[PDB]
């Protein structure tokens, strides 16, 4: 076992969250968010490190050893860390849905795509041989899931027609209407083809124009406008934190990371942006 | 790949910035520059030109007070509320799409002088929107840039 | 040349002790009929001229006035040519029988690769090997290396555990322990050679200079000068806030002027700040004093005038850099323009 | 009869002497032969060639016990030639027919012949528009923090070629040739890869020009020293002239001989020829045999492909 | 056996014609063949006449002259000036080797004996300035080599090689 | 003898990657890539090796010896390694792909330039008929497509156009009628000129800035600020390692070889910039 403990964990966005990109890219949005080598958002795990690290340093004020332990001491570093971030793959992001003939309607559904359900076995196949963690539920549901590549599919309900974010029609298939919720709740998810997917996600994704406002004259200020990109709330990022044996590691993976439930990612956290909630794979399954 | 667009920007332009005057449809020029890049990305390219040429004032003044950019000179462009200051940018799009060999100037030319070739016209630009959207993307940038610092 | 590694030879037996002045004498005798070759080779080059070309028989000439701008630049012309060919010092030893045959002195430890090759040098191989840093005692005794307990210390002070040394960077380290042998040479002629050996055995004086953890560390020491017990008294135990011993002096102006300033100048940043066993102790003491941690890098400014030579000899590629290049002499009658217009101008 | 040594990745051929960390408050570097040294290519040859009875005293006995007359070393880019070029601290390559005009250049006056060498050495060098030293810092980790090992860092200026370059050596015994083709081999130093493919092909040797190009560096024989360093005009052009060590041997493990010598590139006059010949003895001249065998005393000369040896 | 000729490549469109007819003899040494003009020669101790195009030598290997062996007699109005000489084909000094060597030539030269009146200021000259450069292509380099365009797609490298394949000393008087 | 025989393998990277090189290019990055000599991001064999030593030392500690005599000696380095990694050069890098045509929806897509396959087809002729162990389909298909250089080629599609990273319109032409994908994954591959090709790849890098934030104030320290290259998720390098004949070197490839999937390259490893996986030349 490379890794002393595997723990994949959910993100499931409680307000909207804005991870800031980092890029001398010119982009239409003036502030976009963190995007993944297909263009996908994603929280790249420096932000995840930092933010899950200021968030520890804070609700426990005593064990700051193991926590400079397990994620690297600040200032004048002399070790290695013990505990590996990895990015946060899109998993589900909510799109708002008119439907044709159900029997109690939807207004909103989960929406995921085959590549980023891909790159979530990945992760699992990564780490299920650099650790001692089989996770046999979640790989096996996705790999039924992967099956029906390249046909949309509602993974539970029975819909079997859309208009996905006010624009997009969509014919469904049921999975089998015989495969478990990979997340208990109560909304159905949607797997789309790539193609279409790309589209309704870009459709989900929040734009907005902000304004500075001169105090005096309540009129906008020069200069004082641009655009800022959010991800709604419900989405729900995947990733996997992972640890070596240190005994300081023992005490992360059952202390620790048993009391968080409730962080702030990303920035905007002035105006509510960030406030999430991780959801250990271990427990959600 | 994109390195001339910074040229072609200059004599395309040619005048949306002086003769633009009264800071009115002048400033507002900026507007277009960065909305409509968002627009153009975020919406498509054939929403937002279904947009531009809805604010144009197709008759001939608005067919031939911008026609007469690819010959003579500055062409002040008072006109009217940003339709003449929008023709402008029509030409702009189409003066990248000539420059560009996307669509030539005997279609273009053609296109825009029976009333009976417009809509085809725009019914190319829409089987050509994906490949213009990413090839004015540059070049359009450009005077969104020079908005900012200039406009 | 070997009127200074003899005086230093001298020298350095007025000093049997102190450890590594008795190794310098222990591996000069060794290598002499090496050392006999100056490490440093001249190139020499005459140019003649006599009163056939200067006197119409009584008075001057006219094309005298001339002759110094045509002997300088035929002096220069086979300066330039000679420079074709670049021999190098080292090319002038003979070491064929010394590393094929083993015959090299190898004071010190001993190669399992025939000889090494000097760290200062790079090319000329080792005679005063120093064994690594992780137990150097129970071998710079069991070695040749030193005597004592005592000496090591003065040792170490000077080749640091690891470094190789060839004859003539070995003579480099020597010279650079007191700086003072140099009036053998920066003077000559006027006194003898054992003058001034007696001069300097007499007036001891000790001269730091300065290395790259010094200079890369100026604004850290600068920065606990103006602390000078608010930071002291922190430490107030590892000599850095401690007493001027001796009055050692050195020609760095600011390590000159900034002596007698409570900080001890004299200290090894690689010891202190920049050592793999201290330096988070280090990191904390400025951490709790607003002293920025020191930066490991220095700035090495080079500089050379441009076109000084062409400018001795009356050319104007100094005076238009890049017009008119070097090669444009050859025939200069195609750049007519410039030159005319800023030769006038002159 | 010609083989061509073709690198598969940058390569490093060591110029100096320590590269380890002795040292602890030090980093260490390298920088890499433009060309490697005769002694080089014959050790690999002899590595491909190994027998495990023979010699264990004096290498070049057991080395050139399997070996032939080595021709030395030159670059072929796409069948082009290019060939070293050296000067005062400047080295260039150049190509077959700009070296045609250099006897003659270097007599020009003063003027015209520094501005003809000068370009021919910044306008005409093709060095560094087919080989550049690719900088490879590398570090040691310690297994206790998973960080950097107390500056434990090396700097090794490799050898990056922009196209494909051959490395060239000519060498006389066929049945050396089919018993080396196709072979993978730890061409150089730091466990860098090239192979080998053998072609047979056909230049003439005997030539006698006033001039010559050194293709490997010129061996002086520290009998012939101060009788070569004091009349230094007599036999170069224009080169350099350096101490070198003859490399490092591999089945005793040990530091081989510094000698004088010639580096490549550099012209040297015919005068050079005789001048060995005649201020050597027998016995220094059975080792200097050798020392050609491996290919150290190569000559070409400016006019064609000359092939020549010095002693034989 | 046949017979080949140092036709010279001067600034000047002087090299249109050499030869009577297209091509004629059987083999050609000097080859076009995807990477490089092979085999080409520099003939030294030279010079050429851009106007009056013919040679008008200056000795020293500092000065050279190149051209192309081609096979073929110098229009069958001359060679009272042209050189017709015969070597062994390894003094036939050839650049970028490729092809077969016939130890058996036969050369004739374009030339005109110096007649010195002017003092010979010869300057060297590149071969650029593409629009003289690129007319040149089916004349010089497909009035005697049919070759290319009949396989080649390979022009312009073989292109890139005229840039600098040719050099020389003119005499600009 | 000397290299008998050799194990082509592709370096597929499972997460982003990031072999650090100091800063060693003139980019407006601060910690670059490792560049190959044609500024494209290739692994060094220093790191390659040094890493899978680190990981099977650690994996295999029983092993040790069989490791050390493979790869190298801590102390007594006196006994030269068996075994020789080349240095990884990019295969493949993926892309994002608006395609206008094939009815066949893709996202993102494999790319390559004909310099990019040189170089793998100069690592694969040097090994085949040198060595042993015989794959030459592999070869075959590289010069099949080398054929082609100069026009930008799909491979195993119906493409004929697309948008790729977003910024460049080509036009795409099929190889001969099917190929046998050389990747697996079934993904198209397309081959581009060596001009477009690269300004494709040089947009399909991650290059993001980074923040130090002050802890207590939650804002950035001043010079804070750096930039990082990051070599996508899904990117394929090649390597080979070479084997010289020893009785322990056959203990590498069996025992060793065989159970390496997946091991960690490059630095940045708690932001979770190493993974890859191994797929060894010979399934
Ligand atoms: N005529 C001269 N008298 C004295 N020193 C000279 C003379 N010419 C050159 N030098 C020095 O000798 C060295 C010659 O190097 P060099 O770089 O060629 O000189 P330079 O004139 O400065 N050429 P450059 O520096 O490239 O503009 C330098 O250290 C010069 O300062
Ligand atoms: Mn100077
Ligand atoms: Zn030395």
């Amino acid at each position: 076992p490379y890794y002393a403990f595997a723990e994949p964990f959910f993100i499931h966005a409680i307000t909207h969250l804005h991870v800031g990109s980092g890029s001398s890219v010119e982009e239409e949005i003036a502030l976009p968010f963190q995007r993944d080598e297909l263009g996908y958002p994603t929280i790249y795990a420096s932000s995840l490190k930092g933010a899950i690290k200021s968030f520890l340093l804070k609700e426990f004020p005593d064990k700051r050893d193991v926590i400079y332990k397990v994620l690297g001491e600040d200032e004048n570093p002399e070790e290695a860390s013990l505990g590996t971030f990895l990015d946060a793959i899109l998993f589900a992001i909510p799109s708002r849905i008119i439907e044709i003939d159900s029997a109690k309607p939807y207004v909103w559904v989960y929406v995921t795509t085959y590549e980023l359900l891909k790159k979530v076995k990945l992760y699992l196949d990564s780490i299920s041989q650099l650790s001692n963690a089989s996770f046999s539920n979640l790989k096996n549901k996705i790999d039924t899931i992967l099956a029906k590549e390249g046909k949309n599919i509602t993974l539970d309900s029975d819909l079997k027609s859309a208009i996905l974010n006010e624009d997009f029609y969509v014919e469904l298939e049921a999975l089998n209407n015989k495969i478990p919720s990979i997340i208990n709740a109560g909304v159905p998810l949607l797997v789309l083809e790539d193609s279409i997917g790309r589209e309704v996600i870009n459709r989900s994704l929040i734009r907005v124009r902000r304004i500075r406002i001169d105090r005096d004259k309540k009129v906008v200020e020069t200069g004082g406008l641009w655009s800022e990109e959010y991800v709604p709330m419900k989405t729900i990022f995947f990733s996997v934190l992972l640890g070596k044996e240190s005994k300081e590691s023992a005490i992360f993976a059952s202390c620790i990371l048993r009391n968080l439930r409730y962080v702030i990612l990303g920035g905007k956290e002035t105006i509510g942006k960030g406030i999430v909630e991780l959801r250990w794979v271990k427990d959600v399954i | 790949l994109y390195e001339e667009d910074y040229k072609l920007a200059l004599e395309a332009f040619k005048k949306v910035f002086n003769a633009l005057t009264h800071y009115g449809a002048k400033q507002a020029f900026r507007s277009r520059a960065r909305d409509l890049v968002e627009e153009i990305y975020n919406s498509g390219f054939i929403p937002t030109f279904f947009y531009i040429i809805s604010k144009a004032e197709l008759n001939s003044d608005s067919l031939d007070s911008l026609i007469s950019l690819f010959s003579s000179d500055n062409a002040i462009l008072r006109g009217s509320d940003e339709n003449v200051s929008y023709s402008a940018y029509l030409f702009i799009i189409l003066y990248y799409l000539i420059k560009r060999g996307i669509i030539e100037q005997k279609f273009l030319i053609q296109a825009l002088r029976c009333e009976k070739t417009r809509l085809d016209l725009i019914d190319k630009l829409y089987n050509l929107a994906p490949i213009i959207s990413a090839k004015i993307r540059t070049y359009l940038l450009a005077i969104k840039r020079l908005s900012e610092a200039l406009i | 040349w070997r009127k200074l590694i003899e005086g230093l030879r001298c020298y350095s037996e007025r000093k049997r002790e102190d450890g590594f002045w008795n190794l310098v004498c222990r591996v000069l005798k060794l290598t002499e009929d090496l050392l006999q070759t100056t490490p440093l080779n001249i190139r020499v080059k005459q140019v003649s001229v006599t009163e056939d070309e200067i006197f119409n028989n009584n008075k001057l000439r006219s094309d005298s006035w001339k002759i110094y701008d045509n002997k300088y630049r035929q002096l220069v012309s086979e300066f330039k040519k000679s420079k074709l060919v670049k021999v190098t010092p080292e090319s002038r030893l003979k070491l064929f029988e010394l590393t094929k045959f083993d015959k090299l002195p190898q004071i010190g430890e001993k190669s399992k690769r025939g000889y090494e090759f000097c760290t200062s040098c790079g090319v000329l191989p080792a005679v005063v090997i120093m064994p690594k840093e992780d137990e150097l005692e129970k071998k710079l005794i069991d070695l040749g290396i030193a005597r004592d307990e005592k000496d090591v210390r003065s040792i170490k002070n000077m080749i640091s555990p690891g470094e190789r040394l060839c004859p003539w960077c070995l003579v480099k380290r020597a010279l650079g322990a007191e700086p003072r042998l140099m009036r053998i040479l920066l003077l000559g002629d006027l006194y003898s050679v054992e003058k001034i050996v007696n001069e300097i055995v007499s007036r001891d004086v000790k001269i730091e200079i300065p290395s790259t953890s010094d200079i890369a560390s100026i604004k850290t020491f600068e920065e606990m000068i103006e602390k000078k017990n608010e930071i002291c008294e922190d430490l107030k135990e590892e000599e850095v806030c401690e007493k001027p011993s001796e009055s050692v002096l050195s020609m760095w102006q600011w390590f000159n002027k900034n002596y007698y300033n409570g900080i001890n100048l004299t200290i090894d940043p690689e010891e202190y700040w920049f050592s793999e066993k201290r330096r988070r102790y280090y990191f904390s003491v400025f951490r709790r004093h607003r002293i920025t941690f020191p930066s490991p890098y220095y700035a090495l400014v080079r500089a050379d005038s441009d076109y000084l030579g062409d400018l001795l000899e009356g050319k104007l590629t100094p005076y238009l850099a890049g017009i008119i290049d070097s090669g444009d002499y050859a025939n200069i009658s195609e750049k007519k323009e410039e030159v005319n217009k800023l030769l006038e101008e002159y | 009869k010609r083989v061509l040594i073709k690198p598969l990745e940058p390569l490093m051929f060591r110029s100096q002497g320590e590269f380890e960390p002795l040292i602890t408050g030090s980093h260490t570097a390298a920088q890499s032969l433009i060309i490697p040294r005769p002694s080089t290519i014959a050790g690999m040859l002899g590595y491909i060639l190994f027998n495990k009875s023979s010699g264990t005293g004096d290498w070049l006995s057991d080395l050139t016990n399997l070996l032939a007359t080595i021709y030395g070393t030159f670059i072929e880019t796409n069948g082009e030639y290019l060939f070293p070029l050296r000067m005062g601290n400047h080295l260039a390559l150049v190509d077959q027919q700009h070296l045609i005009n250099l006897p003659t250049l270097l007599e020009k006056e003063y003027e015209r012949r520094e501005k003809g060498i000068y370009e021919l050495f910044y306008d005409k060098n093709k060095l560094f528009q087919i080989i550049n030293h690719q900088d490879r810092i590398g570090i040691s980790i310690d297994k206790s923090t998973r960080t950097v090992k107390e500056h434990y860092l090396y700097s090794a200026r490799y050898l990056a070629f922009k196209k494909e370059v051959n490395y060239v050596i000519f060498i006389d015994n066929d049945a050396i040739s089919d018993k080396i083709n196709g072979k993978i081999v730890n061409f150089g130093g730091e466990n860098r890869i090239a192979k080998l493919e053998v072609d047979d092909y056909k230049v003439d040797t005997s030539i006698e020009e006033e001039y010559y190009l050194a293709l490997s560096p010129i061996l002086i024989p520290d009998e012939a020293l101060d009788n070569f360093l004091d009349n230094i005009s007599d036999y170069v052009a224009m080169g350099k002239v350096d101490k070198i060590s003859l490399g490092f041997d591999i089945a005793n493990t040990k530091r081989k001989e510094m000698l004088t010598a010639i580096l490549e590139g550099s012209i040297v006059k015919r005068s050079i020829i005789d001048f060995i010949k005649n201020e050597i003895k027998n016995d220094l001249r059975y080792r200097f045999s050798k020392y050609e065998k491996i290919g150290y005393n190569t000559l070409m000369s400016l006019c064609k492909l000359a092939l020549r040896k010095i002693l034989s | 056996s046949t017979q080949r000729e140092y036709v010279f490549i001067p600034i000047t469109n002087s090299i249109t014609i050499d030869v009577k007819i297209t091509i004629g003899g059987s083999d050609h040494i000097t080859n076009i063949d995807e990477r490089g003009i092979h085999n080409v020669l520099v003939i030294t101790g030279y010079a050429v006449d851009e106007k009056n195009g013919r040679l008008v030598p200056t000795l020293d290997p500092c000065d050279y002259v190149k051209g192309i062996l081609v096979a073929g007699t110098p229009q069958q109005a001359q060679s009272n000036d042209f050189l017709t000489l015969k070597l062994p084909a390894n003094k036939l000094y050839l650049i970028r080797k490729k092809g077969n060597i016939s130890d058996d030539l036969k050369i004739y030269i374009p030339y005109s004996s110096p007649d010195a009146r002017n003092s010979m200021k010869t300057k060297p000259v590149s071969i650029s300035d593409d629009t003289i450069v690129n007319n040149i292509i089916k004349e010089v380099f497909d009035k005697i080599y049919n070759i290319t365009q009949k396989e080649k797609v390979k022009i312009e490298k073989v292109k890139e090689d005229i840039k600098e394949l040719f050099s020389y000393y003119a005499l600009e008087q």
